């Protein structure tokens, strides 16, 4: 229980950090070059690759 | 672009829903319209019946 609370509240602090355009939002990261495959395949996995 | 359509098209069904659910609130003032626009005319067919009918009583007496 503890775990995924502390998974959530993660989330939760996360989408704090975001940035949010009027029923739009922009996210910046930065992520190594050795996990851009994983990186594309997340990618991949949002509503039509939004 | 892609993402323009998509949530472009989502305000598009949800105010096309709720502009239609007030076009039909403007059908239930067109209604409650025809409703008083039916009970004048039928309050007047009333008065005028009862109005010359009591005329026809009056000249029926005279």
């Amino acid at each position: 229980l503890w775990t995924r609370a502390q998974d959530e509240v993660a989330r939760l602090k996360a989408l704090e950090e975001l940035a949010s355009g009027r029923f739009g939002f922009a996210l910046l990261g930065y992520v190594p070059v050795k996990a851009k495959p994983k990186v594309e395949e997340a990618l991949a996995r949002h509503k039509e690759s939004v | 672009s892609k993402l323009e359509a998509i949530l472009s098209q989502e305000v598009e069904a949800e105010i096309q829903a709720l502009l239609q659910e007030a076009e039909a609130k403007a059908e239930a003032v067109k209604r409650e319209a025809e409703e008083k626009a039916k009970a004048l005319l039928q309050a007047r067919e009333r008065a005028l019946e009862a109005q010359y009918r009591a005329a026809l009583r009056r000249a029926e007496s005279a």
